[PDB]
């Protein structure tokens, strides 16, 4: 009982207030949250066009 | 530290205080018990060799090759008592020593929550309140008309009488106050 | 979002690859997006319906305030003591105008160096050069006008750069 | 540490090669026909992959492979041995080809330090 | 500005006018009341002043300043209470009317829109303070320290009034903003050189510059507590407003003129630390180390640039701040055990927790710690001089190392180690003190919180 | 990262030394605590060999790779060659601590107070030590590969930390 | 023998070192005594004061008023102009700052040279 | 944490040290014994008594007051008021 | 205050002075948190000689470990693309100067 | 657990901690075992190294000296 109020107290009030002032608040502004751009390999689907990246070239594969 | 220092030191009390530092330094340097104990029977030898020598003079010239050797062959890292002077745990709980008089000046409430200690301690400032005059008397009394030759303090003479000049001795702060 | 205009600050489209998982292993950032979106994003999403719900019975609205040209320092008059006023009060407005728009272009340069990542010495060649004209632009005007700058102390320094500028040309046309 | 700095420093550093200098010899000298790199990763590839800059070079399609191998069987830290090994012998096959490089300046400067002898003696004689 | 004015000149008669026993009570609830409303002259414009009348205006250098001292008259007035226990209750009131005299002159002084008013204002301010210290000081050295203060200001001061009337007879005005529009390039002449000494001389010595600074620790050592509160937190700073405004006509001639006064402001910048390193009584160490800090902020108005001029308003606020809360901390000790030299008293940390931690407060704010006002300040300076040149780094890195070691010396020489044996009668801090030393620490903070406020109108 | 976690259970083995012996700092005067202590002789154990680098602990995949890279770069001769007596200088104090701490007869005073079986104490030396065991291999292999490796070496130049070890 | 010990001054003499501690006149036994003798009245006289159940305060010491006097306000009164005070002081107070001066005027000067010449990099200096 | 010293434990402790003294003979060995009126030790034998002593409780005992120590109850006494021992 | 005696019972404990006794003149730099002149187990000579030249020592092999490096026997390392010449920065609109890498 | 001070003894030891110790020693000595078993490349390479003077001057491009 003891971790469960601690738990929800100062995990789940901060959580909750800063999930709130991030999503609403921070990101209402341009460049606030800047996120790295995922990476793309060969043969992948990119999923926001349904677009196909190829695969690279037949390697001179050794042994 | 709990006694008064003299105007000198003898040569008496030179060759002892040499001989301690030396047997503490030679452990220092011998760090295991075995070779530490034969090393210590040799330095004792020497000692004793030199021990019956009636030219003073003679004996004053040892005692400074003596030191002279000894300052060479110390150890640069002697072990050291934690409470000791040089020591790690020197002066750790000075912080923690707080004097009766800053005990008096507690709030009435916070006085209330201890009332039979501070009955006991009423008692004690009557005690010193009662005696303050025979000590100063005691005091006046048995110096010679110069002044104070040493820093030594007398006893209580009388049956009803307190050591003068007893109170911040008797009444100092422990040595693990909290 | 339209809080902001996407043509001042732009961002390119975002190419996010589909998961191509190859293992029977449950995936644990699968499994913590489930209960962070269980625990934290409903619960705040329902507060910020209730605000916002809240809000729209209170709308109320405000204005952008609009300033009118007026003659500037050139125009006005050696000592003519209410035209100077208005002409280095308007200069001021453009300074700090002038200001922002440098912070602007700034802000586009730094989104794009985190947004390229690991390869952003040649993804971001145009934001670079962009704000290498602004600055210099920003710097040529307001350089070195000291802490008492002023509309006068800025039409000496251009006056002195046409000269040079018109000397220079004297000299290569000749 | 090696032979090969006790060979330049204590002896003939004219005849050892010059690692901020080397090549000096053209690439042709002594090759008749001699094939170029070939490298399979594009740069819009390596670009999109992000590739660290110093890791685009000609063994990146095996460091992409693996990148792709690791994230797609993330929970399972430890099925991506192959993939390692491939980049591995890759990495492998470049560094003993610039060791091949060394090894044919060194002696094509000491070809060329017996050809002066050789021009020396004989305009001597 | 009269709506701060009036209530000055009305504390007056309420203070004249209450009981015996209310006296304290009135004059701090009524300059807590005045410094309330004096907090609405921050909300200032990005691009003129405020001109409330041909006689007042009011600007983001201005603000902070009228803001600091009202809001410092109150706390005068708590340690003055403190100090002045047995006094008659004449002389109670007349303290308390040196008091709001000099906050009348300080407004008016920061207010003033003509600088021949300025001068008159700023001249003004030596009397009430000259009384202070001369009266109320404690020891046989106060009539030297006020002859000491009042000659070296009226030395400084005299030339810069003959300055002021030649430039009006010259120019046809002394109103800042038409010397503002109307100002015109500075000759490099003898004649221009020596107008150019008498208005710079003047504040150097108001500041004061390193070598005309005996004055501040002979007067600052002895004043009263308010005395000394006041003549480091805020009569230091009429030198750097003075030259903040006047260096509008002086240009270019600054740019030549400026070498020697930057090489005595560095040079002494190390030298007063250094000094602070060695000295023995507290009260002369926290005067040494307000003569380093200003001594930074000549350097910032003298390079003169729009980032050196933020950070001397921002210095100029924190170290009123930090130099009044350290004069008050100081002044607690010495109202235990009467006596001013530093090693008398120690371990007081195990005899006073509280007291303690403020201590460790003041002069975590007094060195540069960050994100303190007193460190964005110092960084803006430090910044400007390195763009005037790239050796001054050196200077300033030294001059915060100096100034890093003499504070935490201080701290750990005054509350740190074992307690005097037989000083016993230290008793346990009174609420008036520790409410003292919050209401100095507290709006510290909040300025770091909000720290637009005091970078001055070149923000 | 691998520093961190050995070097702090090694300094908190030390402080269970120290508080057990009433705050003796001195290795002179400790001795026994071999057999006296043994938990925290098993702790600092492994952490001295995750120090100095033993083949699959934490400390072998980040000092094991420094060396190397060291070796096989344009470096200063000099650097190399305190680098590598550095390493051995590191196998020497690491066992002058534990011979001079744990081995031989005891030399602290009579009255033994000693009694490291306190949970808090165990608990924390146990959570801090099974990083210094496991902790290095779980990182390194699921870290990106930001640095291309050193795949082909010498033998000896292969195996010179250890030997210098 | 031995090596020999130089003292220094910021590495003094040991006691136990000092020749003169090994070569005792009965002269030096009564200096002995006498400042055991000055010690002992002077603890005394602070031993009563500070064991006094009446005394409430600071037991003031005369040494410490006279260190601090001797420290500040004693000093010009017993300052005379000597040429080795002159030089030193000369020395002090004006060759740091015409050293700095010269310093930060050859630098400033460089710069404005560089300036005016057009090859100094002053790009993206915007904050001055 | 440590157990608080008691006059009888001080007590055992010093007698323990002296009993495995070699020069002093165990069965003439008490509390109040001087050691060299009545055992016929020296001041080097002192000397090493008080180190003993020292290393055996783990503190010091400065050399202006080892030299007066000449009974085992007078060490007794020292440690104890040293250790603020008053049971 | 380092060499006063520390087992004696000074007035002030800290500071190792007495209650009334002359005060040196330099006591606020001789205080035991400040300047000591306490003897050293090595005199101060040797001390100053023995610093002097380890330090100009490693200075000294620093310098010639920098004139003498330490390398391996290869050759420089091949990067593709005109050694990446639009990779770290190159200007698309010039042309590099062309880095071909051949096979061995 | 209260453990009682011994005087001039070894001290009182615990079951729980003796078998604590071992089973993590023996754990560090498992792993060791188990990873040199798997992963020996890590201590001792895994690609040999070439010798530079068993390559023909034909495949490093060297011509004979007269010619
Ligand atoms: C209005 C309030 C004041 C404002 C002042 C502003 C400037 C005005 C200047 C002229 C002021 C008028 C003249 C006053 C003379 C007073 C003399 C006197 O006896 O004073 C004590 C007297 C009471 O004491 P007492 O019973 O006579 O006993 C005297 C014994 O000596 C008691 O025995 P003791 O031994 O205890 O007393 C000894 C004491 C006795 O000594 C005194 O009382 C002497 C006081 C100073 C002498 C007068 C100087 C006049 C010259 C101008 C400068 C004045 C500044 C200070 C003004 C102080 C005013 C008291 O002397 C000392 O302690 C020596 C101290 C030496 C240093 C300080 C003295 C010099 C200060 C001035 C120099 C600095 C000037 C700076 C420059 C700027 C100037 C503006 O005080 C008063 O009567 C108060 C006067 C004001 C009453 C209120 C009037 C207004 C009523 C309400 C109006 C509401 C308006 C409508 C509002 C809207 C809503 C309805
Ligand atoms: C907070 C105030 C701090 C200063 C006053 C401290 C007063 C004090 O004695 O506290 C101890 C005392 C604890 O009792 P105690 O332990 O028995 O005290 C006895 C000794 O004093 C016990 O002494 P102690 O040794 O335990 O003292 C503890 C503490 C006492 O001293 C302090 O707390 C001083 C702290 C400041 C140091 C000096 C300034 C340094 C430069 C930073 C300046 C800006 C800071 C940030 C902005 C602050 C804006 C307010 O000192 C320290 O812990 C040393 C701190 C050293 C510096 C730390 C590193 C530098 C700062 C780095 C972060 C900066 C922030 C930006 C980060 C950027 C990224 C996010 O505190 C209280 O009792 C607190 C109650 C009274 C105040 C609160 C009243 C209730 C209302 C709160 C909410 C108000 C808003 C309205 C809400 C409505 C709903
Ligand atoms: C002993 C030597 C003293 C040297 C220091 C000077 C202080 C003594 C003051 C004696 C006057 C000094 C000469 C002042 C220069 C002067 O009179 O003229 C300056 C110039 C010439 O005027 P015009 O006649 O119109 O010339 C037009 C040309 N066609 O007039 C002005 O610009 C006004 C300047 C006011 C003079 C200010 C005096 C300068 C002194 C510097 C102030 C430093 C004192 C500060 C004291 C600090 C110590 C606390
Ligand atoms: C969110 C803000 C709202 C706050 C409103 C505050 C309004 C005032 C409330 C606080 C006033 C405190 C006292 C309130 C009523 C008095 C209670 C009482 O009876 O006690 C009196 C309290 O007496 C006092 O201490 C005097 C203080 C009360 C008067 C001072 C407050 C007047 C302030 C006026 C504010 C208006 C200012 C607005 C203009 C701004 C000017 C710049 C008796 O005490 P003594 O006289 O000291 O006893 C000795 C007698 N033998
Ligand atoms: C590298 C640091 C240099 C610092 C700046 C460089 C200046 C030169 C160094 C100091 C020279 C003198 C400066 C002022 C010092 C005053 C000298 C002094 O203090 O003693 C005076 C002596 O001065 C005089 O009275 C006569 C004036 C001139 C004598 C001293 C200056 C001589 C300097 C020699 C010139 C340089 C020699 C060149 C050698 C080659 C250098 C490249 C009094 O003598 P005492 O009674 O014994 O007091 C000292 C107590 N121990
Ligand atoms: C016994 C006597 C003791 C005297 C002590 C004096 C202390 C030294 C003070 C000055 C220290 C730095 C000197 C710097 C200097 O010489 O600056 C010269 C400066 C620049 O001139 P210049 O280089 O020729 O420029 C031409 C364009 N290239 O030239 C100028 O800027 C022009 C002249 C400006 C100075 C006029 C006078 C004011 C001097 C400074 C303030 C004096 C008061 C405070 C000093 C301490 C007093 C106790
Ligand atoms: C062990 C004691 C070693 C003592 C070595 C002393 C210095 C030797 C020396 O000077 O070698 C000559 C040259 C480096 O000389 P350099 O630095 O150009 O200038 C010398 C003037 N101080 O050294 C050389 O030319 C070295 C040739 C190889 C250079 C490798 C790349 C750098
Ligand atoms: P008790 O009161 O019986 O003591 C007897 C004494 C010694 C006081 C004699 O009565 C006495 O005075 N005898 C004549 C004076 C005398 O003893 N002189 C010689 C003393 S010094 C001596 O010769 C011994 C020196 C040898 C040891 C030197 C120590 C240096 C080694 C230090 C090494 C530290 C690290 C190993």
């Amino acid at each position: 009982y003891r971790h469960s109020i601690f738990a929800v107290t100062h995990v789940l009030i901060p959580v909750w207030i800063i999930h709130y002032y991030l999503k609403y608040h921070v990101t209402a502004k341009p460049y606030t949250v800047v996120e790295r751009k995922p990476r793309i390999f060969p043969g992948d689907t990119i999923l926001e066009t349904g677009e196909v990246i190829p695969l690279m070239k037949e390697f001179p594969d050794q042994h | 530290a709990f006694s008064a220092p003299a105007a000198y030191l003898t040569h008496q009390q030179k060759v002892l205080r040499l001989y301690k530092r030396a047997l503490r330094h030679l452990e220092s340097w011998c760090v295991h018990r075995d070779k530490y104990r034969y090393f210590a029977c040799l330095m004792r030898a020497r000692f004793d060799e030199h021990k019956n020598e009636k030219d003073m003079v003679k004996a004053t010239q040892l005692l400074r090759q003596a030191e002279e050797e000894f300052w060479y062959g110390q150890h640069p890292q002697p072990y050291i008592f934690p409470e000791s002077p040089g020591g790690t745990s020197y002066e750790r709980y000075e912080c923690y020593k707080v004097p009766e008089w800053c005990l008096d000046d507690w709030h009435p409430s916070e006085k209330a929550m201890y009332p039979d200690y501070f009955a006991k301690r009423e008692q004690w400032k009557r005690l010193r309140r009662e005696s303050w005059e025979r000590e100063v008397k005691q005091l006046q009394e048995e110096t010679p008309p110069g002044g104070p030759r040493t820093e030594a303090l007398p006893p209580a003479r009388k049956e009803g009488d307190l050591p003068p000049l007893w109170w911040h001795i008797v009444t100092r702060p422990r040595e693990r106050p909290m | 979002p339209d809080s902001w205009d996407k043509d001042v600050y732009p961002e390119p489209p975002r190419r996010t690859p589909a998961p191509a998982p190859q293992t029977s292993l449950p995936n644990p950032v699968t499994y913590l997006t489930k209960i962070f979106d269980l625990l934290v994003d409903r619960p705040v999403t329902l507060a910020r319906e209730f605000i916002e719900q809240q809000h729209a019975k209170n709308r109320y609205y405000y204005y952008h305030r609009e300033f009118r040209r007026v003659p500037d320092i050139t125009e006005c008059e050696e000592k003519d003591i209410l035209c100077m006023f208005e002409a280095e009060m308007q200069w001021r407005r453009d300074y700090k105008v002038d200001q922002e728009i440098v912070n602007i272009i700034q802000e586009r340069l730094k989104a794009c160096q985190q947004r390229e990542g690991e390869s952003y010495r040649q993804n971001c060649a145009k934001e670079l050069e962009q704000f290498t004209q602004v600055s210099k632009a920003f710097q040529d005007r307001y350089s070195d006008l000291g802490a008492h700058y002023s509309a006068r102390k800025c039409l000496a320094k251009q006056k002195q750069r046409m000269l040079a500028e018109r000397k220079a040309a004297k000299e290569a046309a000749a | 540490m090696g032979a090969h700095l006790a060979r330049r420093y204590l002896g003939d550093a004219s005849k050892e090669p010059d690692p901020l200098r080397m090549p000096t010899f053209p690439p042709d000298y002594g090759f008749p026909e001699r094939k170029e790199r070939e490298m399979v990763a594009t740069q819009q590839e390596m670009n999109d992959a992000q590739l660290m800059l110093q890791q685009r070079d000609y063994c990146a399609h095996y460091l992409i492979q693996l990148l792709k191998c690791k994230r797609d069987s993330f929970p399972n830290f430890l099925a991506c041995k192959h993939e390692q090994h491939d980049w591995d012998y890759c990495e492998h096959l470049d560094y003993v080809k610039r060791m091949k490089e060394f090894e044919r300046e060194r002696r094509l400067l000491q070809r060329k330090k017996r050809r002066e002898q050789r021009e020396a003696e004989m305009a001597r004689g | 500005m009269l709506k701060i004015i009036i209530p000055t000149t009305m504390l007056l008669p309420m203070t004249w006018m209450s009981k015996h026993n209310m006296i304290w009570i009135n004059a701090t609830v009524h300059s807590l009341l005045i410094s309330l409303i004096s907090l609405s002259l921050l909300n200032q414009l990005g691009e003129n002043s405020l001109n409330f009348s041909l006689t007042f205006f009011s600007d983001s250098l201005s603000a902070p300043l009228l803001v600091l001292t009202t809001w410092l008259l109150p706390l005068m007035l708590m340690a003055s209470q403190s100090h002045l226990s047995k006094e008659t209750t004449t002389r109670k009131k007349l303290y308390i009317t040196m008091l709001i005299l000099l906050q009348l002159f300080l407004i008016m002084t920061f207010t003033a829109t003509e600088l021949i008013l300025f001068y008159i204002l700023f001249e003004a301010t030596l009397v009430p303070t000259l009384i202070i210290i001369t009266r109320w000081g404690n020891q046989t050295e106060r009539l030297n320290a006020g002859l000491y203060f009042l000659f070296y200001t009226l030395a400084g001061s005299l030339p810069l009034l003959v300055a002021l009337v030649y430039i009006q007879n010259t120019t046809g005005s002394l109103n800042f903003l038409i010397i503002h529009y109307w100002s015109h390039p500075l000759s490099n002449s003898w004649s221009n050189i020596f107008m150019w000494l008498a208005c710079i001389m003047a504040f150097m010595v108001k500041m004061p510059l390193y070598g005309l600074h005996l004055w501040l620790p002979k007067a600052h050592v002895e004043a009263p507590i308010a005395g000394s509160m006041v003549l480091a937190a805020v009569l230091l700073k009429l030198g750097g407003y003075g030259m903040m405004r006047i260096t509008t006509i002086l240009n270019p001639l600054t740019n030549y003129m400026a070498y020697p006064f930057l090489m005595l402001s560095m040079w002494g910048m190390i030298m007063t630390s250094s000094i602070c390193l060695r000295q023995t009584d507290l009260k002369s160490l926290i005067a040494y180390s307000s003569v380093s800090h200003m001594a930074l902020v000549i350097v910032a108005i003298m390079i003169q640039t729009p980032w050196s001029f933020m950070g001397a308003t921002a210095l100029m606020i924190a170290h009123g701040l930090t130099s009044s809360m350290l004069f008050c901390l100081a002044n607690t000790n010495y109202e235990r055990v009467h006596s001013r030299t530093m090693i008398l008293a120690r371990g007081l940390q195990t005899l006073l927790p509280l007291m303690a931690t403020w201590w460790l407060v003041a002069s975590l704010t007094n060195l540069a710690l960050p994100p303190s006002i007193n460190l964005i300040g110092e960084l803006f300076i430090i910044t400007a001089s390195f763009s005037w040149s790239n050796i001054t780094i050196i200077l300033m890195g030294m001059n915060m190392m100096i100034t890093a070691l003499y504070s935490l010396y201080m701290l750990i020489t005054t509350q740190r180690g074992k307690y005097t044996h037989h000083i016993n009668n230290i008793k346990p801090s009174f609420t008036r003190e520790n409410a003292l030393m919050a209401l100095h620490i507290l709006p510290l903070l909040l300025l770091t919180l909000n720290p637009k406020m005091i970078l001055g109108p070149l923000y | 990262c691998m520093h961190a976690f050995f070097k702090a259970m090694l300094f908190m083995c030390s402080g269970s030394i120290i508080h057990s012996l009433n705050d003796e700092q001195d290795i002179r005067k400790m001795g026994g605590l071999y057999k006296a202590m043994p938990f925290t002789t098993t702790a600092l154990i492994i952490g001295s060999l995750a120090l100095t680098g033993m083949p699959y602990l934490t400390g072998f995949y980040s000092k094991d790779l420094i060396i190397e890279a060291v070796n096989m770069s344009y470096t200063n001769a000099w650097a190399l060659l305190m680098t590598l007596i550095a390493t051995s200088l590191t196998a020497a104090y690491s066992t002058r601590i534990i011979f001079f701490a744990f081995l031989g007869k005891p030399r602290f005073p009579p009255l033994v107070l000693i009694n490291e079986n306190n949970p808090l104490l165990i608990n924390s030396i146990k959570r801090l030590l099974i990083g210094s065991i496991f902790a290095g291999f779980i990182i390194s292999n699921n870290i990106p590969p930001m640095t291309v490796p050193n795949t082909t070496m010498p033998l000896y130049m292969k195996m010179t930390a250890l030997i210098v070890t | 023998s031995f090596p020999k010990y130089k003292p220094s001054r910021l590495a003094t003499l040991p006691a136990t070192l000092d020749p003169a501690e090994y070569d005792i006149s009965p002269e030096t036994r009564k200096a002995q005594a006498e400042r055991l003798a000055i010690r002992s009245r002077l603890k005394r006289e602070y031993l009563l004061q500070y064991n006094d159940p009446n005394r409430l305060g600071v037991i003031e010491d005369p040494a410490l008023i006279r260190w601090t006097y001797a420290r500040s306000a004693n000093i010009y009164p017993n300052f005379r102009p000597t040429p080795k005070t002159s030089l030193l002081g000369a020395l002090f107070g004006i060759g740091p700052l015409f050293f700095w001066y010269y310093v930060f005027k050859t630098d400033r000067d460089k710069k404005e040279k560089l300036i005016q010449e057009g090859k100094l990099d002053q790009t993206f200096n915007i904050s001055y | 944490d440590a157990p608080p010293l008691t006059l009888e434990a001080i007590k055992d402790r010093v007698l323990y040290v002296l009993k495995l003294y070699d020069k002093i003979d165990p069965e003439k060995l008490s509390v109040n014994s001087h050691f060299m009126k009545d055992l016929g030790l020296d001041s080097l034998d002192q000397v090493e008594i008080i180190m003993a002593m020292e290393d055996e409780f783990g503190f010091e005992i400065p050399d202006i007051d080892a030299e007066k120590l000449m009974c085992p109850q007078e060490i007794v006494d020292y440690i104890a008021d040293k250790k603020d021992v008053y049971e | 205050q380092q060499e006063r005696d520390p087992w004696y019972d000074w007035d002030h404990p800290d500071l190792r002075l007495n209650w009334g006794e002359p005060i040196h003149w330099d006591l606020d730099m001789y205080i035991r948190n400040r300047v000591d002149t306490s003897p050293t187990p090595v005199s101060w000579n040797t001390m100053c000689k023995h610093l002097f030249g380890f330090v100009a020592f490693m200075l000294f092999m620093f310098w010639v470990g920098e004139i003498y490096p330490s390398y391996q026997p290869v050759g420089p390392k091949q990067y593709p693309y005109n050694d990446l010449y639009l990779e770290r920065g190159g200007d698309p609109t010039k042309e590099p100067e062309p880095v071909v890498h051949y096979e061995i | 657990v209260h453990i009682e001070p011994r005087y001039r003894q070894f001290p009182q030891l615990t079951r729980s901690q003796l078998i604590q110790a071992e089973f993590f020693s023996a754990t560090m000595w498992f792993w060791i075992l188990w990873r040199f078993w798997h992963d020996s490349d890590a201590v001792l390479g895994h690609f040999p190294y070439p010798d530079p003077s068993q390559w023909t001057d034909e495949e490093l491009g060297i011509l004979p000296d007269d010619e």
